[PDB]
RNA sequence: GGAUGACCCCAGGCGGUAGGGGAGCGUUCCCGAUGCCGAUGAAGGCCGACCCGCGAGGGCGGCUGGAGGUAAGGGAAGUGC
RNA sequence: GUGGAGCCUGGGAGUGAGGGCGCGAGCGAUAACGUCCGCGUCCGAGCGCGGGAACAACCGAGACCGCCAGCUAAGGCCCCC
RNA sequence: CGUGAGGGAAAGGUGAAAAGAACCCCGGGAGGGGAGUGAAAUAGAGCCUGAAACCGUGGGCUUACAAGCAGUCACGGCCCCGCAGGGGUUGUGGCGUGCCUAUUGAAGCAUGAGCCGGCGACUCACGGUCGUGGGCGAGCUUAAGCCGUUGAGGCGGAGGC
């Protein structure tokens, strides 16, 4: 009978407070919301997931010794250009990245998966500039 | 020098895309105020012999 | 007598070349190149035919799973429920239900928590 | 007709390897296993020949297409003369005829007909029979025929 | 109506003329004549001769008006190359392809 | 009102007015078959378990056809194995007439 | 089952290099041919989303082409890149 | 025990560079993607399909074709998936 | 081409008939546009058919955050043919290590191949050995020749098995 495939719809804006939430145990979910696997009319090639505003990213909670033991990492393309920055220091300067880098590596690779990442808005909050979109609050 | 040489035939696409800057630009021209003919600015108009705005050149 | 190639080869070549229309550059211009893509096109169409049957099922199961967590339980439970219920509506149609006829699916969900 | 000189060195030319240009691998070259004059003749067992003539005539007779004649009315060479006679005999050229006779004159009359294949009796043979729809013979030919198959 | 003139077997190389033809495609016979005039390229001379010829044809055979002629379409095609020997170092002969162009120009009339 | 019916090993949701392609059934064109039902939908919502005892769906057999040709070709590298097969799938075209219960 | 290749039913086998075997396709040429097709268009070419064949292929149609072509059944090879 | 079992006679072969893995030894150094034998296996010829990130030979499984149907194997069921 | 012995090519086709395109127009010419001839002039002499590589022009779809053996699967958008369907294209998603050869093993950074077209390799003779379709069977068969034929076959027993 051919399978459903939806015509385009209005994307639902969602609000989430991090704060005390385990990084990535949270990120996991944001990812799902991004893809829209929570919507029963989900399509793989389409990008119909929610726009996800997270607020209070600075107050993400982490297990173990990772504050000073997880190291984020960037390579320029120069000799010795491997940059190693510890979690601590990441929170210390660009906190909204920590959750940003986590959600991304949980998104598919490819054109679309970069599209969905754009739909992630992260603010070491609270307060996000998206009063315009009226994001429905979500729990976990 | 050890006689360097193309490894692969350049594809038609890759070829022509070299030539995306090969296109000519038309001669820039203005009307000569006297005789009205088109000519390159800052030249003498070879049609009437005039430049600013006198006879310069017996044509 | 002599049977010169004559007409035969050109024809076997066009057959292939017509089969190769669409392909990038020489793959649609050069017979040989045509043949090599077509071989690959060959297996891919076979391999992906078999694969299409399991691409849709994974999709159905995604789509169903979502609809299932709307009513407060998971795909794996739900499916167990059906089997216990004795409901064998394939998940092609399970999917459709979940997206066209919410209510019926919601019926199916209850029979499923029921039989559990 | 070409020489047999090694067109160019076995090595170091960067070209492939070749001897002379008569090599069948050259467009100049000779053909590999091409026709040579042969002889397709072979000796078919006399008996088989004998049985075929036999069986060829048999089949035809089994179809009432065989017709023996005593002689040939007024055919004295002329083609229309033969026509006449053949008409009177049920031979209108709707059917094709192997006409077998040692009579020179009758053969000459029948010869130039398209629907007639003529033949002296020592010349009888299964093919010329099978080709033709209707066999028509002399008594005098019919004899030599039976003598061939004795 | 269309008038066309072709120059065949012009002993210039197609990729070189095409550069000049490419300038005047779609321009007003007036514009074209001008462009070609002060176009610094051997091809101009030739494209000119083809434009001009096609201009007459229009006016002269096909009842069209000079003040209305534009270049509806044009194109250069490759004709048979003149294969020439270029002797090189250490005994080797090279083969130069002096190339050959068929230059086409097709004039149409500008309605308004 | 729709039902979910089973035929040729697959299931489909059918409705009155549907032309539907199924695996070839042994059945003359113009004849008319009854498909078993595993669920009935809209207004009356009845969940066959696995089939709903009374129900059926009546369809008319418009006729039979052979689907568009599928080129099934296998190729094996470095081995000179190449097979070419032409495959047309036979089908039966159905006009769903009514639903029962 | 029928009565011997006619089809139907039922069951089982059907990855595959070297390689063995079996059934076909197409090319040139001969018999068929004093024939048949052919200018109301041969061969050949370019199309096709149509028909037949598992397939190699074969039709049918349109355009080109302008003088050849060659069946059912057989025969023989300079037979398929 | 009726199996692409077997035995007999004849036509045609290819093969006679193997390889990895498990196990048993010799050599080696209780080294080597080592080497040399034995039993077995798989790749060879299953570089077809699932797992193993990738990956001939480890696990799973011997692919006639089609399906937008169902049960499973190894492996898995946080997101990529 | 080679001092020479010697080596040794390529290159066939308008049409039924030259009726081989007067005259005019752009042009130094070449070429072309008209006119004219012709059943046909993309049969116009660079001439029958006019394949493919290859080069252009015009039209449709497409493409400047994208990762690739170039495809395939699915869905979607735009163009087209039509009026539950087709055709073209391809945005996104899944999947995906060219062909040949040689190899224990090749996408392989091992061989061969620029692309297209045409040429290119399991034959023939005489013996042999199985199989096989036939003929005849304690028998079977002729060879060279001769006669005949002018695509007609017959005779020939020497001989062989």
């Amino acid at each position: 009978m051919k399978t459903y495939v939806p015509k385009q719809v209005e994307p639902r804006w969602v609000l989430i407070d991090a704060e005390g939430k385990t990084l990535g145990r949270l990120a996991t979910k944001i990812a799902t919301l991004l893809r829209g696997k929570h919507r029963p009319d989900w399509t793989p090639n389409v990008a119909m997931g929610d726009f996800v505003v997270v607020v209070n990213a600075d107050k993400i909670r982490v297990t173990g010794k990772k504050l000073e033991q997880k190291i984020y990492t960037r390579y320029s393309g120069y000799p010795g250009g491997l940059k190693k920055i510890p979690l601590e220091k990441m929170l210390a300067t660009h906190p909204e990245r920590v959750l940003e880098h986590a959600v991304k590596g949980m998104l598919p690779k490819g054109p679309l998966g970069r599209r969905l990442f754009k739909r992630l808005k992260v603010y070491a909050g609270p307060d996000h500039p998206h009063q315009a979109q009226r994001p429905e609050k979500l729990e976990v | 020098a050890k006689h360097p040489v193309p490894k692969k035939k350049t594809s038609k696409a890759r070829r022509d895309a070299r030539r995306s800057h090969h296109a000519l630009t038309p001669p820039t021209l203005v009307p000569c105020p006297e005789c009205k003919a088109m000519k390159p600015p800052h030249t003498v108009c070879p049609e009437c012999g005039y430049y600013a705005g006198r006879k310069v050149l017996e044509v | 007598p002599r049977a010169k190639t004559g007409v035969v080869r050109r024809r076997k070549h066009k057959k292939i070349l017509k089969l190769a229309k669409g392909y990038w550059g020489l793959r649609s211009k050069s017979f040989r190149k045509a043949r090599e893509t077509l071989f690959a096109a060959g297996n891919y169409a076979y391999a992906h035919r078999k694969r299409r049957k399991r691409d849709f099922r994974r999709l159905w199961i995604v789509r169903i799973n979502a609809a299932c967590r709307q009513h407060g339980l998971n795909y794996s439970t739900f499916i167990h429920g059906l089997k216990k219920a004795g409901i064998e509506v394939d998940r092609k149609n399970l999917a459709d239900l979940a997206v066209r006829e919410p209510q019926v699916f919601a019926e199916l969900v209850e029979r499923a928590k029921a039989a559990q | 007709a070409y020489s047999g000189r090694k067109i160019w060195p076995q090595k170091h030319t960067g070209r492939a390897r070749h001897g002379d240009i008569g090599a069948p691998i050259f467009v100049g070259g000779g053909v590999v296993f091409g026709p040579k004059p042969r002889d397709y003749s072979y000796t078919l067992p006399k008996k088989v020949r004998k049985k075929g003539l036999a069986m060829a005539v048999a089949d035809r007779a089994r179809e009432g297409k065989l017709l023996l004649v005593e002689a040939f009315a007024g055919v004295n060479g002329k083609t229309k003369e033969f026509l006449a006679w053949a008409k009177e005999a049920g031979l209108d050229g709707s059917e094709s005829v192997l006409l077998v006779t040692g009579n020179e004159l009758v053969r000459r009359a029948a010869r130039n007909l398209p629907w007639v294949v003529t033949l002296a009796p020592e010349g009888l043979n299964v093919y010329d029979i099978v080709r033709t729809e209707r066999l028509v013979m002399d008594l005098d030919a019919w004899e030599v025929f039976q003598n061939r198959i004795g | 109506m269309e008038a066309k003139a072709i120059a065949r077997y012009v002993r210039i190389s197609p990729r070189k003329v095409r550069l000049v033809v490419d300038l005047i495609r779609g321009k007003s016979l007036e514009e074209a004549r001008n462009i070609l005039r002060y176009t610094n390229k051997r091809g101009a001379y030739f494209v000119a001769k083809v434009l001009e010829s096609a201009a007459a044809n229009a006016v002269n055979n096909h009842d069209m008006l000079e003040d209305r002629l534009y270049v509806k379409a044009a194109y250069v095609d490759e004709g048979p190359a003149l294969k020439r020997v270029l002797p090189r170092a250490r005994g080797r002969a090279d083969i130069i392809k002096k190339r050959t162009s068929h230059i086409t120009v097709i004039l149409g009339e500008k309605h308004g | 009102m729709f039902a979910i019916v089973k035929t040729g090993g697959k299931q489909y949701r059918v409705e009155p007015g549907l032309k539907l392609r199924v695996e070839k059934l042994d059945a003359e064109p113009g004849a008319t078959v009854e498909l078993p039902v595993l669920l009935l939908g809209g207004e009356k919502t009845v969940v066959g378990t696995p089939v709903v005892e009374g129900a059926s769906v009546v369809a008319e057999v418009l006729g039979h056809g052979r689907g568009k040709k599928i080129l099934v070709s296998k190729f094996k590298a470095k081995v000179q194995y190449r097979r070419k097969k032409g495959h047309r799938q036979p089908y039966t075209e159905l006009l769903i007439k009514e639903i029962r219960g």
